[PDB]
This record gives structure tokens, sequence and C-alpha cells, in this order.
RNA sequence: GCUAAACCUAGCCCCAAACCCACUCCACCUUACUACCAGCAACCUUAGCCAAACCAUUUACAUAAAGUAUAGGCGAUAGAAA
RNA sequence: CCUUCUGCAUAAUGAAUUAACUAGAAAUAACUUUGCAAGGAGAGCCAAAGCUAAGACCCCCGAAACCAGACGAGCUACCUAAGAACAGCUAAGAGCACACCCGUCUAUGUAGCAAAAUAGUGGGAAGAUUUAUAGGUAGAGGCGACAAACCUACCGAGCCUGGU
RNA sequence: UCACACUGACAAUUAACAGCCCAAUAUCUACAAUCAACCAACAAGUCAUUAUUACCCUCACUGUCAACCCAACACAGGCAU
């Protein structure tokens, strides 16, 4: 049962590391999730997902400047390498970010709102009301999670003291610190949805196998379920 | 010698003598029609090109300048009344060149 | 420990012998259990005053939680036993 | 997000034995013995450092021990470093004009 | 179509498979060689 | 053929063979003595003779101790005589219904503990019989040293009773100097037990742990024939020159 | 695919024929690109004495005598260089730093 | 009369007694039969066929006491001790 | 000839011959002549003529099959890493067509060359295709573009060990 | 002794063909292949180092045959570059 994880990289490479399939095996050898495996190789780019991030030495903000826009294979919004400083770190290309592009990283919670452009990321603290968001973190610190697909973008509803209510993309209400740090604007490679596949040489070739020849009997869970909103789910 | 523990050279160990021979060998008569100064040798399974080569210019003290060695597998095909393979034993065969043009016949014996 | 009956009964296996079980007898039942039974309260010397839960010298039956968690470990309390019983009552006769 | 994955680290050596914490007898462990053994307990080896020096097999001091360590960060360039920016950045550091 | 050749050969995985190795990492290959010994076989593994 | 010696006296005569009969008698003894424990899943019977229902007549009754099973963690951490009772039971407590297997399982903390005698704090799993023997016992060290062997069903255990009699025979100082009145106190507090120290070395421990402390002792070096020729040669010229 | 051939290095495929070998003892190691070095320290240096003047033969006469067999053992041989020790009236103890090492066979025949 | 049958020694089984073997040279845990370099390894009620015409309860792997007391959809069967 | 059978040379089971092997073995209770007798028996057991005890009744081969443990991806299904293959003609998981992957029909055979073959007629042949190497997924299961198909020639669920 | 590849002894094959592999500390690997130069895209992709420490002992080992493998065989069956 050798099965060894290619996710071994500490080191925060730029590269495209060699990404090895899966075809959905765990480390024993069985499958537990079907209609995975049989793609085109990919190479995996190592993403910086936390915006926010001093390099050495450093604790102030720091302006940015975008390079070029790239696909990413391995989801289906595409990436944009951002130099910031002396390094570089990939990250997720919001809609209309075009080469040469400045980006504003800060952390500074404003006294009032700041008027921020298409890419650039402030905490919520210094957002304006309903504003469109993505890239939201969990805890302060953590790493962004929250809304990172194509087109995928969620809007601020209101602050409550030092929280706030972020209306995810799914009609959800999460409630957030208010010292997190998340990107505005909705992410790039818009028209996602309407993409048509066309035949089924490229559902093969994004790895996807076919689904399963039985005649699954519907049960109850067919059925429409009209439930209403879930509550709000806190972090605090 | 053969069939015996080696000893483990580090880096700075000295040199590794060699004392009363164990292994043997035994030339015999070429039977492809090799040049007029080639000499076959039938080495044991327990020695290499530069051990044969030292070993002669030792002991016979022949001029050996150049020695190619190689392998050959006996036949097996060769069953009893129990229907046991017989596999003969494997021995090694070198080719060493004499230097200086001494031209090395061999002799016929049994006349 | 969690208190359990056999079953089948044993044919008895003489006297210096061990009894051959089976797997008809390794059938038991649940009769009790050493929980779910009215705890007891056990005996502990206090050496200072903690609360008023006890006194200097004096012993009281106090939780046997507590009485493990902040009197045993913190050294504010001794076991009931008669070695440091009979100092106990030297240096209350000697108040 | 922390690079790494626990899976493709180092994997964590098992605990101590339970016997080395009583201050202080002799554990009774398979040093004596020059193979891995079950029962017993585990010894600790010390650190073994080779007396000479192998050059098919030497390791080399680390960062905090060399002769001319200097705290001054010095960026050197090769034919390897591939430039970001273009001309712009080889005209600011050599200060010249286009 | 000609199902009569099942056997493909090769030495690697031959002695990937049915390797001493591969039989002491597991008492399985443990208790097959005892067995395999005690009866007498003149080859234990491949 | 038969073979000369039943199945079950193959280790006694391993035992007695060679390295292991060269062991030490206080420690054979011990090791074959194997007495019952005390009862703990299972309530024994007062006497002897009970008397059964229905027919008024007496008959002999003993109490049999379950099979038990004492896992790894059992032996790592400090458990009073519980363990993985692996038996079964019927569905509504009924013969007449599903005969159905069942693996008890022992509850587990994780508390702190301090010794006297060793002084040094541990984060063993105990247990609630556990706890409950050592309040019964006073100390956790009386708790140790007055359970033999085969009653407290560990190996942390044991090991913690040889080191508690090692440093009351030694005597050797466990609260380092500044403090010898303390220290006569904590040892005179356990005036009881003193197993010597030859014999305290060979306590809680294992038939290849015993086996491999035999062999370090008596392992040294083998002696070079060149001194045994030179005392020979020594003992002859004295007998010559005395003669 | 038999199973009584002894396993040997006219089997295997390329990789197992060039990893597998014969019990030949190697002289050197192998490092970079397929440059294998040569050790005249491990290689074997046979000491040939010089034969001239020995006048010893293969073959022992027919006319010699017979003698019983006495195994050579250590209380010989100290009986024999007995003299220096009733003479008193030569040993290493630790022969670590000692070349000819006896108990570790760090000679060769 | 052609093809074909006749030969006991090798050896084995049932018992008594006694507790048996494991370094001529070298390799033997990696691709055993390979001389030569930086990692976690075991402590788990056996089940089931069968019988009870099926089976879900249950079913075994010195002498006498005695197949007695007992258990057994109180039955096939199990089964001692003083 | 044997016998299932009211009933077989029947056109019902079986059989070319010889060789050796191969198929009735125990209890409680009875028959029994011996030895003794209100006692019998080499403790214990029986007793309103019994006890002790030798002899004497009660076979073989033939299934479907699970349980615990080893062997299985070297043929077959899927996945993983690095390679190879696809002439030519008209111009997009385009068309014909080499090599190659698959096998709708014809005719030979079913002890055949072959426990799945031979010649033509056929679909694909720049892609969801074929394939050289190694590793992983194994039965109370794996896989499955579902044939409830395949897992070393017989898989509605394999083989071998003991319970057979 | 279809017919005479069946027995005992005789020795080839010589590596330069491919393997037998890189001592570490940390840091650089984003601008596909498709004559790659125009166009043209999607399935987003197959080849590269840095300063230092220490090292200048060097050509050993494995197969080099044949009418050959897997299917009970000297089998109209299968085998890639
Ligand atoms: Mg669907
Ligand atoms: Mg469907
Ligand atoms: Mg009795
Ligand atoms: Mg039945
Ligand atoms: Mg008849
Ligand atoms: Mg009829
Ligand atoms: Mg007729
Ligand atoms: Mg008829
Ligand atoms: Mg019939
Ligand atoms: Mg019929
Ligand atoms: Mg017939
Ligand atoms: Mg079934
Ligand atoms: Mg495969
Ligand atoms: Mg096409
Ligand atoms: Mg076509
Ligand atoms: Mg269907
Ligand atoms: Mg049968
Ligand atoms: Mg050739
Ligand atoms: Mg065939």
């Amino acid at each position: 049962a050798n099965f060894v994880s290619w996710k071994s990289r500490t080191k925060y490479t730029i590269t495209p590391v060699k990404m090895r399939k899966s075809g959905g095996r765990d480390h024993t050898g069985r499958i537990r999730v079907h209609g995975i495996g049989g793609g085109h190789k990919q190479r995996y780019r190592m993403i910086d997902f936390l915006r926010f991030r001093p390099e050495e030495t450093k604790s102030g903000p720091f302006e940015e400047k975008v390079i070029q826009v790239r696909y990413d294979p391995c989801r289906s919004a595409d990436i944009a390498l951002v130099a910031g400083g002396s390094r570089k770190r990939w990250i997720i290309a919001t809609e209309n970010m075009q080469a040469g592009d400045t980006i504003l990283n800060s952390n500074h919670i404003g006294r009032m709102a700041v008027a921020a452009r298409e890419g650039d990321a402030h905490p919520l603290g210094a957002l304006p009301v309903g504003t469109l968001i993505n890239n939201v973190e969990s805890e302060p610190g953590r790493g962004a999670q929250y809304i990172r697909a194509a087109g995928t973008c969620g809007v601020l509803l209101r602050k409550v003291n030092g929280t706030a209510i972020i209306q995810l993309p799914s009609k959800r209400q999460m409630q957030v610190l208010e010292t997190c740090v998340a990107t505005v604007g909705r992410v790039s490679n818009v028209d996602h949805n309407k993409r048509v596949i066309g035949k089924a040489g490229r559902n093969r070739w994004l790895g996807k196998r076919p689904n399963s020849g039985r005649w699954h009997r519907k049960g109850g869970w067919a059925g429409r379920k009209i439930r209403p909103l879930p509550p709000m789910k806190s972090y605090v | 010698a053969r069939n015996v523990v080696y000893p483990l050279y580090r880096l700075g160990g000295p040199q590794l003598r060699v004392f009363r021979t164990n292994f043997f060998i035994q030339l015999v008569r070429p039977g492809v029609a090799q040049p007029e100064d080639t000499v076959q040798f039938r080495i044991p399974m327990e020695m290499t090109r530069v051990d044969l080569r030292n070993y002669l210019e030792g002991i016979y003290n022949v001029p050996v300048a150049a020695v190619r060695t190689r392998v050959q597998h006996g036949s097996n095909k060769r069953r009893d009344h129990r229907n046991v393979r017989i596999k003969k034993p494997d021995y090694k065969v070198a080719y060493v060149q004499l230097a200086h043009g001494q031209t090395f016949t061999f002799p016929d014996l049994f006349p | 420990t969690v208190i359990v009956e056999r079953w089948w009964k044993v044919p008895l296996a003489g006297e210096g012998r061990k009894p051959r079980l089976h797997r008809r007898h390794r059938v038991y039942k649940l009769v009790e259990d050493t929980k779910h039974r009215p705890k007891e309260n056990l005996e502990l010397i206090l050496t200072q005053s903690v609360e008023n839960v006890g006194v200097r010298g004096d012993l009281v039956s106090v939780k046997k939680s507590l009485g493990r968690n902040r009197l045993l470990p913190q050294g504010l309390a001794v076991y009931a036993s008669p070695e440091n019983k009979k100092l106990f009552e030297e240096e209350k006769l000697l108040r | 997000y922390e690079w790494g994955v626990r899976s493709t680290r180092k994997s964590e050596p098992p605990p101590l034995d339970r016997v080395y914490e009583i201050p202080g007898l002799e554990p009774i462990t398979f040093a004596g013995k020059m193979h891995f053994v079950p029962w017993l307990a585990r010894p600790i080896f010390p650190p073994w450092d080779r007396g000479y020096k192998d050059p098919r097999f030497y390791r080399s001091p680390p960062l905090h021990e060399h002769p001319l360590y200097k705290d001054q960060a010095c960026y050197i360039f090769h034919h390897r470093c591939r430039l970001l920016e273009g001309v712009k950045q080889a005209l600011w550091l050599t200060k010249t004009k286009l | 179509k000609a199902r009569g050749n099942e056997y493909q050969p090769s030495n690697i995985k031959r002695k990937n498979k049915h390797g001493w190795v591969r039989r002491l990492s597991t008492p399985a290959g443990v208790q097959v060689i005892l067995r395999r010994m005690l009866k007498g076989r003149k080859s234990l593994s491949h | 053929p038969l073979h000369k010696y039943p199945v079950w006296l193959w280790k006694r005569l391993q035992l007695r063979e060679g390295i292991c009969s060269r062991l030490p008698g206080h420690y054979l003894r011990s090791l074959e003595e194997e007495r019952t424990p005390t009862p703990v899943h299972y309530r024994p019977h007062g006497a002897k003779f009970k008397i059964n229902p229905k027919n008024g007549q007496r008959e002999r009754v003993e109490d049999v101790p379950i099979p038990i099973y004492f896992p790894p963690e059992s032996q790592r951490g400090l458990w009073g005589g519980e363990g993985w009772i692996l038996g079964q039971i019927y569905a509504n407590n009924d013969k007449l219904s599903k005969r159905l297997k069942k693996v008890w399982k022992p509850q587990l903390f994780e508390r702190e503990f301090y010794s006297e005698i060793l002084d040094k704090k541990f984060t063993v799993t105990v247990t609630m019989r556990t706890l409950d023997l050592i309040d019964e016992a006073y100390g956790l060290d009386f708790y140790i040293l007055k359970t033999p062997k085969e009653d407290l069903c560990s190996k942390f255990g044991m090991d913690l009773k040889r080191g508690m009699l090692l440093r009351l025979a030694r005597q050797d100082p466990q609260l380092h100097p500044e403090d010898p009145e303390r220290r006569a106190a904590i040892y005179d507090k356990y005036k009881e037990f003193a197993i010597p120290e030859e014999e305290a070395e060979w306590v809680g421990l294992t038939l290849e742990e015993a086996i491999e402390k035999q062999r370090l002792l008596e392992e040294k070096d083998p002696v070079p024939l060149f001194k045994i020729y030179v005392a020979e040669l020594i003992q002859q010229l004295q007998q010559q020159a005395l003669s | 695919a038999d199973r009584m051939s002894k396993w040997t290095s006219k089997r295997g495929p390329r990789s197992f024929r060039g990893r597998k070998g014969r019990g030949a003892k190697g002289i050197g190691f192998l490092t970079s690109g397929w440059r294998f070095v040569q050790i005249k320290e491990m290689v074997p240096e046979f000491v040939v004495p010089d034969l001239t003047g020995f006048k010893l033969k293969p073959y022992v006469s027919y006319l010699a005598p017979e003698s019983e067999e006495t195994p050579l053992t250590a209380a010989q041989l100290f009986s024999e260089a007995v003299a220096p020790a009733i003479e008193k009236d030569g040993f290493e103890p630790t022969q670590e730093g000692k070349l000819f090492q006896l108990y570790p066979r760090n000679f060769l025949r």
C-alpha cells in the first residue's frame, strides 16, 4: 500500500510543482470518491492565499504590482502572479486586473471608509457598507478560504461591534472578525458557468471519469426541499 | 585470497598485503585461433583483473600489459536417473596479452 | 471496574486444578457496576483553613473529586491514616 | 497556510519508555545486543561523530560557523538571474543612460 | 481470443511479489517459509 | 513416538536448563509462585458452601476468575485490576433470543500524582478503581509497595515499585542536601518491606529482562591464557623453591 | 521460471544483471557520471619473496622417517618460549594501536 | 515362445526407556546465497460443519464415585466435585 | 448378470480382460455352557436365585458449501510516474485508407494447428485510442462508460491448509 | 536408433553497447511542444543553478552463443522499439 502524497514542499516555491494525480485513491488503495481519474497532466503552482504577510524585516503596509495573468488548471478561476518588494507570490486574480496594475496591501483599520479599488485589500473595518468581496478568512491570520472560485463574490451586510457579517455567495450569513483581511471585487474568469463543454473529450481531459451504470432508484431525498436560510454561524 | 574475509579500508589505512595465496589459475589452448601474443587463463570466481595482473607480475614475472576477462556458463542440460539437472562449475576466462612482442606459442604435449 | 456475572455455571474442577472454560461460559451478564452507585465521602485531615469546609486540624468528609484535585495534590490535606492521626492528636493536645 | 504536510515530513519518533522517568536506576535496554529487539526498553544512544574526515561522506558546518560569514546580505548576480522588470532594472542598478 | 497464455514472464515482478524480503516483511511469508521448511522443500522462495 | 516430558513443562525445562538456571532464587521463586489475584469483574463467594436453593442440601462452590485481557495501554499505565472483558450477552437477557458478543472497556482518565520516595510528578492514565484503591491504601507509594505483582497487572507500576525498593535499600540522596531530617522522616515512614538491594534489583523484571541482566552481569572479556600460564609458572617456581 | 537454478548474474534483466554480480570483491567506488576510481590501497598486493637459493622442493623423498603428530597449541608454544620467563626469576595487553592485530582480522591470510 | 508374473533389502508403523539437532572455507534479510555508510515493526472471545429429521438455545476437541447431583425452545446433548 | 422395481437381453443403472487393494466395527437388554451360591465378583457393583464371563447384531464411494489463515492486478477492470505508436489522399473528439486495437457474417473443426484457430467480407486508426516498465485497489471483498460482467483456462462470487 | 535437433568430452561470448552513481549548509526553476520564425489556441504543459566547506586515490563488476519467449509439443495462437 505504497501511497506518498506529492504535497512535499516546505519552502514556498514559485515554479510549477509536479502534481501527481490520485484518481480517487487513498493511502490504502481503495476508491472512496467516484468520478476522478484519467486526465491530462498538470503542474500545481503554490498559491499564496494569505494576502497580508510582510516580508523579512518588514511590518508596515507595502504596495504591489501585476506582471501577468495566467490560467490555473487546478481550479476554475485564473491566477495572476504579483511581485511585492524583494519577492514574488502567486495569488488569485480579480476581475478587470490587467498587467501592470497597482495593488495596495494594508492592515490599518482607518477611522472612516477607504475607497478600495478592484484589486487591493483592506480589513473589513475600513470597507464601505455593501461591497462585493472575496477570499474571506475564517480567523485573524488564518488564510483565505471562503469565496475563491470564478465569479463568486460576497457582499458586505453590516458591522456589529468588532465583528462583521459577510453574505456568502450561497445566501448564507457568516460573522467574521473585523481585524481579518479580505480582498474586494469579484474573482476573474467571468462567464464560466456558461462555458459549454461540447463533448466528453474535454470532460475526460479535466479528469472526471463517467458516472456509474447502476440505475439508482430515486428515494425520498430526490424530491425538492424548499428549506429556509440557515442560522448565522459566527467564529467568536 | 579466495573465501577469506577482506579488511575494511577506511581512508588512512595501510596497503592491503596478501600473504599465502589461496586461489589458483591454469592456462589452456585457444580453440578459436587467437593472435600471436594473447594467453588464455581460467580465472576463478573470486578474482578480478588487476588482482590476476599483480599475481602474475609477482610470481611468474610475465610482462603483463592488457587483460580482458569474462564469465563462462557451464552447460546444465544433463539429467540423471532421478531427472535432476547437473549444473557444471562456472569458471571465469581471461585473455592476457604479453608486451615487448614476446610471442608465446602454445607447446604441444603428449607427442 | 464493571461487576459482571457468568452464565451456565461452572462444573467445578477439583481443588488444585484449573477449570477448562468454554464459549458457553464466555457469555457473561452485567449485574452491577462501580458507577451509578451512591458515592462515598472519604475522610481527609486538612492542614490549613480553606473556606468553611474544614478547620485546621479538624477532619471532615470532603468529596472525592475536590479531595483529589485541590486538597491532596496541593498538600492541603492528608489521608485518614492511623500514622498521622496520633501526631495530629498530640499536636491538638499540645495546643 | 503552513506548507509541509505531516505525512511528508519526518515521522515523529515514538514516545520514550516510561522506565527512564524513574530517578534513577539502570533501565535494562537492548544495548548489550547488536540488533533490534521488540521486548525490553529502548536506549538513548549518544550523537556519534566520525573521527577522520571522508571526502565521500563529509558533512559541512551550519551557516552560523564560517570563515567570512557577514551580516550584510549581499545580492549576487549570475547568468541564471532572470530579471523581472527588464532594462530599467539594469539601468537603475548600473546608473547609466540608455 | 487465445486465453491459453495467462503467464507473462518477468523477473522483476516475480522477485517483488514472491520475494524473500517481501515474505519476511510480514508474518505471512514467515509462516509460509516455516511451513515449506517443515515440509522439506528444496526451494523456499523465488 | 511420545514425548519424555509434557507440553506444559517445556517452560520449566528451559528455565532449569542453562542461562535461566544461573538466575537468582528469589526471582525464580516469585516467577514460579503464580498466585490467584483479587476478584474484580465478579463478586466472590463468602464461604465454600452456600446451600443451593430448590434442594435443601449443601454443595461446595468456587469462584472462577475472568480470563480478562491486558492491552499495551494497561501495561504502559497504572491500572488497578480491571481490563478488557471480551464476553457475550443475549438480546433481552434471555437465552431464547439471539447470542451476540461484547467487548467491555474500562474508564480511563489522566490525573497527576506525587511520590515522596522518588520526588517526581507523573502523568499516568489512572482509572476509578485505581484511585479508589490508592485512597484506601493512603498514599500512592504505600499502594504500590503493598500490591504484589500479579494483582498489579502492569509494567510501569512494577518498575516504579522496583525503583522505590532500590531507593529504600541504597538510601541514596533523594532530596539533595539541605534536607536531612525530611529525608530521614520519609525513609522511616516506610520502615516496612525494606527489601535488600541484591533482591530489589530483580523485582518486576520479565524473563527476557532477567536473561539480559544475567548476560550483562557475567559478561566481561575472556582472560588471556598467557596470564594463566604465567601464574602456573610462578606457582611451579614457588613449589620448587619450597622443596 | 525454475526454482532450483541458483540465482546468479544470468537471470535478471539489464538492471538486475548490472547491480548483481559474482563474489569477486570490489576494488574501489563509483562517483560522478559513471567514473569508477581505483584505490591502490584496496588493490591486493601479493608479497612474493625471492626463491633464489631455496633448497626445498614441493615433493618429499621416501627415505624420510615417520614421526607422530604433535598438535601445536598455546601450552607448547609457551613451554618452548620459556627461557626468558625463567631467566627473569614480551606481552601486549591492548593491541588497538597495532598494525597486525590478532583478534580483529585486519590482515589477509 | 514373444510380450509378460516369482523372488528381501531398503524402509516403515505400534510401544518401553531417555528430554533431541543446530560454526570445513565464505554469503544469508537489498533482487537470501550480494564485503564496504545517517531510522514505524507482536502482546485481540476462534469460527463453522454436524446433531436436535429444519434451526434461530445448545453441541466434547489409573479405576470407582457416575453417567449421580445439575444445565438444557428442561431435548437433542453436556457434565463434575466431596 | 446386479437392482431401483407388481416387472428387464429388453430399446432401464453399471461393465474389454488379468493383477492386487476395496466395502458391517461398539451399547442397554437377551442366547450361552463354564466357577460359586443367599451370596456373587481381585475394594467400588448386583441381589424375593443371582453374580462373574468367552462367543454373537450394527459398511464403502458419491454433492451443492461456509468458517480463520496465507496468493493473487505478470491475462482481465480501475488508478499512479516516466516513454513509444499512428504512411498517404481530400480538408472539426472531419472522411477514406498503411502499420496497429476490436471481431457483425460466410465455410472448415469441435480430441481441431488452437481447452476459442484459419481466408475474405468488417468498425476505429490525431484520440474518451493502442502499447513497453514498475507500483497500488482481493472474497463478510476489489473493480465496473452496469456485462450483477471480470479478479491466472469452470466466479450469482477462486484457489490450498484444518474443521471434510 | 519420414529418415540420419539423442548421449559422454571439447570452448566460444572478452566492452568501448546499458547499467553498477553523484557529500553536505541554505537560495534561485512564470513567458510550452507542435521545422517555432507569422497566425492560431486549450487538454495550461516532458529536460536548467548559486557562495562556501572537503576532495587532484582513476578504467574494476554484470550479458555479450544459438534455430531462443509465453500456450502440455518442433503448435496456422500473442509480442514493443
Ligand atoms: Mg450525471
Ligand atoms: Mg443511469
Ligand atoms: Mg476427584
Ligand atoms: Mg441438523
Ligand atoms: Mg453381486
Ligand atoms: Mg417403472
Ligand atoms: Mg439388443
Ligand atoms: Mg440393457
Ligand atoms: Mg439408477
Ligand atoms: Mg435411471
Ligand atoms: Mg455403456
Ligand atoms: Mg454465503
Ligand atoms: Mg495492471
Ligand atoms: Mg476521426
Ligand atoms: Mg474511419
Ligand atoms: Mg441491467
Ligand atoms: Mg466430501
Ligand atoms: Mg547477439
Ligand atoms: Mg494450449
